[PDB]
């Protein structure tokens, strides 16, 4: 068991300093201790091995130490590539990771841009009716949509997913409406609705097509 | 470049054996410096070593304890791979599953660098479920998704289990201004995910625009062709 602080965030140039600290059974034992970074959906990369060896081709912006029964990894002048999960792991005949930390690099706000997709045609004549609103570009990764019909608030039906991180530290998110196709016809409007911070941004469809 | 191809991701039904390949290329399976492990990850478990195999003049394995009794790491000098197997999965098991290999400097200086090189990763998700490909609908371009001459198109993966689905355009050849947006989790227990290229509306009636959709875990593919309305 190997403690690592949940989340860390950071302004860019700012420095940054994640703890890794153990037993004297895992990372007091030696100094085999080694540090990955890893972006979402992507392998972990070793990034410092030997508590302060890099790589070949790791900057010298990321740096490691060890004090006692602490390892301890330090990022300088922090990049926007810099967010993404670090992990220390130390070998002592098994190999044991910290519990991981996601590392924000902290950027200014921004407004999500929406689209809204009507049902298409080939699902209608399945049977099915489903409405796509897609909310991207958005920063912090936080969002409320509410869906209406004619105007009138509707819950039933909605499925919005948490945000998550793009490629460029910003985050989008995604809502759907079911419905069938008779309800999709007994309406003539439907609306996506995001909030963010203090704006609202609302998008409308109609079933004539 | 030492490469590590993986096994493809699927779904192991419950109380079944897992079983995974990874294969090396640009580096012996039986290398005097090297060690064969194999890694899981989850969102609430973390990074988990699951054990090794090593070749020092005799073959050898290292196992973690909490899989000590269910799990068997296999080389295979005959084709250059090792491979995986746990046994009597539960929904506990469902994971990214990640081999690595462990490498030790033994020219001047020994170093131990850890996990230098990584696999993919494959996704095996436990699940009493089965398997079901995706239906693939298209979202349609529309004056009504145009601003200021750029066109909002897509593909609606809709219904598919288990993950993963990947989504790519007109064969790999499109990439730029494209969005793959995260699964969601319907309450039937299917997925649905939207991917969608943000395109000049002046190339509407002059380039084709394909979807690709590679659903791995039940040897399906997808191709839906966009047209505009």
């Amino acid at each position: 068991v190997v403690t690592q602080p949940a989340s860390v965030s950071g302004s860019p140039g700012q420095s940054i300093t994640i703890s890794c600290t153990g037993t004297s059974s895992d990372i007091g034992a030696y100094n085999y201790i080694s540090w990955y970074q890893q972006h979402p959906g992507k392998a972990p990369k070793l990034i410092i091995y030997e508590v302060s060896n890099r790589p070949s081709g790791i900057s010298y912006r990321f740096s490691g130490s060890k004090s006692g029964n602490t390892a301890s990894l330090t990022i300088s002048g922090l990049q926007a590539e810099d967010e993404a999960n670090y992990y220390c792991s130390s070998y002592a005949g098994s190999i044991s990771f910290g519990g991981g930390t996601k590392v924000t690099v902290l950027q200014p706000k921004a407004n999500p841009t929406v689209t809204l997709f009507p049902p298409s045609s080939e699902e209608l004549q399945a049977n099915k009716a489903t409405l796509v609103c897609l909310i991207s570009d958005f920063y912090p990764g936080a969002v409320t949509v509410a869906w209406k019909a004619d105007g009138s608030p509707v819950k039933a039906g909605v499925e919005t997913t948490k945000p998550s991180k793009q490629s460029n530290n910003k985050y989008a998110a995604s809502s759907y409406l079911s419905l069938t196709p008779e309800q999709w016809k007994s309406h003539r409007s439907y609306s996506c609705q995001v909030t963010h911070e203090g704006s609202t941004v609302e998008k409308t469809v109609a079933p004539t097509e | 470049e030492v490469q590590l191809q993986q096994s493809g991701p699927g779904l192991v039904k419950p109380s079944q054996t897992l079983s995974l390949t990874c294969a090396i290329s640009g580096d012996s399976v039986s290398s005097n410096s090297a060690a064969w492990n194999w890694i899981r990850q989850s969102p609430s478990r973390g990074l988990e070593w699951l054990g090794r195999t090593y070749y020092r003049s005799k073959w050898y394995n290292d196992y973690a304890v909490s899989v000590k009794s269910r799990i068997t790491i296999n080389p295979d000098t005959s084709k250059n791979q090792f491979s995986l197997q746990l046994n009597s999965v539960t929904p506990e098991d469902t994971a990214v599953y990640y081999c690595a290999r462990e490498e030790q400097q033994l020219v001047h200086d020994y170093y131990y660098y850890g996990m230098d090189v990584w696999g993919q990763g494959t996704m095996v998700t436990v699940s009493s479920a089965s398997t079901k490909g995706p239906s693939v609908f298209p979202l349609a371009p529309s004056s009504k998704s145009t601003s200021g001459g750029t066109a909002a198109l897509g593909c609606l993966v809709k219904d598919y289990f288990p993950e993963p689905v990947t989504v790519s355009w007109n064969s790999g050849a499109l990439t730029s201004g494209v969005h793959t947006f995260p699964a969601v989790l319907q309450s039937s227990g299917l997925y649905s995910l939207s991917s969608v290229v943000t395109v000049p509306s002046s190339s509407l009636g002059t380039q084709t625009y394909i979807c690709n959709v590679n659903h791995k875990p039940s040897n399906t593919k997808v191709d839906k062709r966009v047209e505009p309305k």
